[PDB]
């Protein structure tokens, strides 16, 4: 039934038996550009299976007292081989997202974790200037960063840190967390599943746009409920993120570019 | 902290045109157009002399012209004279109610 | 060039601008959805068509 | 047509206290579409700000991040005067002192009220010494 | 025929009128539209959302993650109650600030049906089973499982699906209601008792915790606009 | 636009659950009372038409106060940059929303009162409203001439008359307007320090909308006056395409920064009513 699923590409292989059903954000599927809602006038390029397979990121460690994590795209992706390549030759840029968690348990364990999707997911800063955050540490890469439990401004005037400093019950943004559920958004309990999977198309006023300026999708990640096990000296699980674009195309092709970073 | 660069020093001669730029970071210059001028003299107070860019206040001359947003404010000046030589600045206004100060212009003769 | 209407007995309406943007409002729609979660429609055979152009 | 002028001590000692005093005329202090602010001038740092005071229905103050707690500035509605006051000073304090008028710009709003770029009007400059 | 002669009572400013107005850009050119998810055309297709709930409340979890969780444990069976709600969306803290109350808040009447779900967080081999009441108005507030079960109530058993809802029916005397705490317009309480302790073995942790929401129905409505008052005008 | 009815229900006994489900997916059961309870038979006319967002934004409100005066020789003229995040009223309302298009309408009072009537009186007087696109040069005095406005769109008010009104079409360069923007305008490069590159977080177009100018025409009298406008908006024909939580607390600057007023939710106890 649907606790059973098959979904692997690219010479990769994993083992899954216990995913809930899928999702699909608004009921949309990706597509291509129609040639009545076009703006450029130059032919695009498709490198078709050369881009879209799946991706692994950085591992990460689930304590008790930790508090969240949240990615940006496509900025995690920037570093991916070709995609990677191609996303920083060609002017503008267009692309569908998958995404899909693994996290594992036995059954004495109890806990709770949930997924939110947020297009256009803005953040807080810390300090009294309006607007001060600078480029390096809003696109810091695949790490991703996390949440704070509390507020607290930054006195090295002579040398800020130009950072951000997001609260968890606020959602980084001044609101409340429970109403968020408007959201996309799955729950994994370790009791009854072990993964799960959404689906994201392209989501922005225009049809296309610069990718290494404007994010459309962000991630975030939030414990519930808070982990326990008879174990009273401590206790430990991992958490790996697995990413796949669909539908890519490019138009503007020019000589590469290259950031600054520190 | 950022603070606001000019060129350390000019002159020229009289019936010329002068050109003069401010620029700093983002925060203090990129926002809008705060932007002021001030002047002094040897053992005089400082004057002002241009407020908001291009507002030119009673008594001062059309020669005295300059204006630009972004990273930059340009002061340019027309009909070049003796009289004009001066110490120059420049000023910005923030949203963080604070007033800053460029590092000035020298410009002496004996 | 009038239009007629129902107050909920007629109404009467003219329009005098040649734009748009100077029109009044209207109340005429009705149509809502909420169904929002999952879709089955995906595929199609393309390849098995009997026709080119 | 409107004019400044300073007064105040022109010498200090290190640790001691310093007040100064500004009188207006030809207007009012309680003016609602005018401000005054405090200024020194050294050829060691050139200009800089230090704070400002207005009244717009009530009394109101600001004072720059990195003094804010040294420097304490009050009215005198009755001498159409305002005072200075700085505690803990020490050698750098040796510089000139002027106090000014600023006027409204043109674009208003952000927090109700409008903006003030700079000032006009300018006093003479008064010295303080710190010695021994 | 109306040259210089009376009229009536006109030349005034009504913030809700509608006329027509002349447009200072004529022979404008409109950039045209394009199709994007999530076209929304009423505010009911917000309502019918699960949303999470501030139960706890107390001054030290109030204002902290921690007040969105309940503890359970597994002692001997008792009578008494875990916790208690009263049915008043608009003016009860722990309702106002959900995203149905702070929709409500710009509306002056309501009317229609609830859905109350809960969601179970324990390890799976925990068992046990509870009751859920709701008793209309008229008498004193139920605090004990006999007298909670002569109302309205549901039997819910924990087993392979964590999950259970109860409904709340439409019963009132009038049309609408008020939104504003009056006595008139009463909607009741709600409570959850044990109805058997909670068993458990050996190498487990015995504390469980218990999630809420709450979401409106599809025959819910509002029927008036007012202001709110989280933030005020001024003079 | 009717609603459904109810339909009457008896008891029931099998193990066809429809109570149970699992949250886990993201979904919500549509249950209704017949399913659990026994009904009779009723017939609703209740409707949803004071639900539609044409009708949530059918009012007008205030976005912005301006101060003027008239003087021989402080201020006789003034600017105004439009934008709606002055104010939280309307705000509010329209951070629901990711994205929006609709038109919109303008609507202008005008007040006055004397200082003092010690010196005379004066005769009535005339305002005068100019609008600045992007690129435009900025009038330098109260008597400049700019003010011949041979292209740009002005209007004049008479003292006493009903308050003037007017209507605009969309006309944002994109295919809607935008709300939030996670991104930069510049993007820093190599061999770059300082002042290359360096933008702010959320900026938007290099210019929005412009401004709008004000003055008065009548000469100086012998004596000082004031006046102030006030403006309101009212949007229409709406159309949004995608939904969001409301603020919670106060705001703070355009961005979403916070620093105060961190603690909106009072104590109380657990089982109590
Ligand atoms: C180069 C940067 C491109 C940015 C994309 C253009 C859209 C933003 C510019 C207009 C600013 C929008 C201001 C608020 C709009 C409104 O609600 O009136």
């Amino acid at each position: 039934s649907v606790r059973v699923m098959q979904l692997t590409l690219g010479n990769s292989t994993i083992t899954t038996q216990e995913a809930a059903n899928s999702v699909v954000a608004y009921g949309r599927w990706p597509e291509y550009i129609k040639d009545s809602e076009a703006n450029p006038v130059d032919q695009p390029t498709e490198p078709d299976v050369a881009a879209c397979r799946f991706y692994t990121l950085d591992t990460v460690t689930w304590r008790k007292e930790s508090r969240g994590w949240w990615w940006k795209l496509p900025d995690a992706l920037k570093d991916m081989g070709l995609f990677g390549q191609n996303m920083f030759y060609h002017y503008l840029g267009r692309a569908g997202y998958t995404v899909h968690v693994q996290c594992n348990a036995s059954k004495f364990h109890q806990g709770a974790l949930g997924v939110f999707a947020v297009p256009e997911m803005c953040l807080a800063g810390d300090s009294t200037t309006h607007m001060f955050t600078k480029y390096e540490n809003a696109n810091p890469g695949e790490k991703g960063g996390e949440f704070k439990g509390s507020f607290t401004l930054d006195t090295n005037a002579t040398n800020p840190a130009r950072n951000f400093c997001p609260v968890d019950y606020l959602f980084g943004s001044g609101v409340l967390a429970g109403n968020a559920f408007v959201y996309p958004h799955q729950i994994i309990n370790l009791r009854t599943n072990n993964c799960a999977t959404l689906v994201l198309p392209y989501v922005n006023s225009l049809s296309i746009d610069s990718m290494t300026k404007h994010n459309n999708w962000g991630i975030a990640i939030l414990p519930l409920a808070p982990l326990d096990f008879a174990t009273e000296s401590s206790t430990e699980i991992p958490i790996t993120l697995t990413i796949a674009p669909m539908c890519c195309e490019f138009n503007g092709l020019r000589n590469i570019t290259v950031p600054r970073t520190q | 902290q950022s603070a606001l660069t000019q060129p350390a020093s000019v002159s020229g001669s009289p019936g010329q045109s002068i050109t003069i730029s401010c620029t700093g970071s983002s925060s203090d210059i990129s926002d809008y157009n705060y932007v002021a001028w001030y002047q002094q003299h040897p053992g005089k107070a400082p004057k002002l002399i241009i407020s908001d860019v291009s507002i030119r206040p009673s008594g001062v001359s059309a020669r005295f012209s300059g204006s630009k947003s972004g990273n930059t404010a340009s002061l340019t000046i027309s009909g070049l004279q003796v009289e004009d030589e001066a110490d120059y600045y420049c000023s910005s206004y923030t949203s963080d109610i604070n007033i800053l100060f460029g590092g000035g212009t020298k410009l002496t003769v004996l | 060039g009038a239009q007629v209407s129902s107050q909920k007995i007629n109404y009467t309406t003219i329009n005098y601008y040649r734009d748009s943007a100077s029109n009044a409002a209207s109340k005429q729609d009705f149509a809502q959805d909420p169904s929002k979660f999952t879709e089955p429609i995906k595929d199609v055979l393309i390849k098995t068509a009997p026709t080119l152009n | 047509q409107v004019q400044l002028q300073q007064s105040g001590p022109g010498l200090v000692k290190p640790s001691e206290t310093l007040s100064l005093t500004c009188a207006i005329s030809g207007d009012s202090v309680s003016s609602k579409s005018a401000a005054w602010n405090w200024i020194r001038q050294s050829p060691s740092r050139g200009l800089e700000w230090l704070g400002r005071t207005y009244y717009r229905s009530k009394w109101s103050h600001n004072y720059a991040v990195s003094v804010r707690s040294r420097v304490t500035i009050n009215p005198d509605t009755s001498k159409n005067q305002f005072s200075l006051h700085l505690n803990s000073v020490t050698p750098e304090d040796t510089a000139v002192y002027y106090c000014t008028r600023a006027s409204p710009s043109a674009y208003t709003h952000g927090w109700y009220g409008s903006y003030y770029y700079g000032m006009d009007v300018w006093g003479q400059g008064t010295t303080v010494t710190v010695s021994s | 025929g109306l040259p210089v002669l009376n009229t009536p009572g006109s030349n005034q400013y009504l913030t809700a009128d509608n006329y027509q107005s002349p447009c200072a850009i004529p022979e404008f050119d409109v950039t045209p539209p394009i199709d994007i998810p999530g076209e929304v055309r009423n505010m009911m297709e917000l309502a019918e959302i699960d949303t999470m709930i501030p139960l706890n409340l107390t001054n030290q979890r109030k204002n902290t993650m921690d007040m969105y969780r309940v503890e359970l444990n597994d002692a001997a069976h008792s009578d008494t109650p875990i916790l208690c709600l009263s049915l008043s969306p608009a003016s009860d803290p722990r309702l106002a600030h959900t995203m149905l109350g702070e929709i409500l808040n710009y509306y002056t009447h309501w009317a229609g049906s609830l859905k109350f779900t809960f969601l179970f967080c324990g390890s799976m081999m925990a068992t046990g089973k509870l009751l859920v009441s709701y008793a209309p108005p008229g008498a004193e507030a139920p605090k004990s499982r006999k007298e909670a079960m002569l109302g309205t109530h549901v039997i819910w058993d924990i087993g392979l699906q964590s999950s259970c809802t109860m409904v709340v029916p439409w019963i009132s005397n009038t049309t609408y209601r008020q939104t504003i705490n009056d006595s008139f317009t009463e909607g009741g309480y709600i409570s959850m008792f044990y109805q058997t302790r909670v068993v458990v073995p050996l190498s487990t942790p015995r504390k469980m915790d218990i999630l809420g929401f709450v979401s409106a129905c599809n025959d819910f409505s509002v029927r008036l606009l007012r202001d709110t008052t989280h933030i005020s005008q001024e003079a | 636009n009717n609603l459904p009815d109810t339909q009457s229900s008896g008891p029931a006994h099998s193990k066809e659950t429809p109570a149970l489900t699992a949250v886990e997916t993201g979904a919500t059961n549509p249950l209704v009372p017949s399913d659990t309870v026994q009904t009779r038979h009723v017939i609703q006319k209740r409707t949803r038409s004071e639900s539609t967002v044409e009708s949530f934004f059918a009012r007008g409100a205030c976005v912005a106060i301006i101060e003027v005066d008239n003087d021989a020789p402080s201020k006789l003229f003034s600017v105004w940059k439009i934008t709606y995040k002055d104010t939280v009223q309307l705000r509010r309302k329209l951070e629901f929303f990711t994205y929006s298009r609709f038109d919109m309408e303008f609507t202008f009072v005008v007040t006055s009162n004397y200082t003092d009537a010690n010196n005379g009186h004066a005769l009535n007087q005339v305002y005068q409203i100019m609008y600045i696109p992007p690129g435009a040069p900025i009038p330098g005095k109260w008597n400049d001439y700019t003010w011949q406005t041979s292209s740009n769109p002005s209007v004049f008010y008479t003292y006493g008359a009903p308050p003037a009104r007017i209507s605009v079409p969309y006309v944002g360069i994109a295919n809607a307007y935008s709300h939030f923007y996670d991104g930069f305008a510049k993007v820093p490069l190599a061999g770059q320090a300082s002042t290359e590159g360096d933008s702010l977080y959320g900026a938007a177009s290099l210019n929005d909308f412009g401004s709008l100018a004000v003055r008065v025409v009548n000469d100086h009298n012998p004596t000082k006056l004031t006046s102030k406008i006030r403006v309101y908006m009212k949007p229409k024909h709406v159309r949004v395409w995608c939904p969001r939580p409301p603020r919670a607390v106060p705001y703070y600057g355009p961005g979403v920064d916070y620093k105060d007023g961190l603690a909106p939710l009072p104590g109380k106890g657990l089982t109590t009513y």
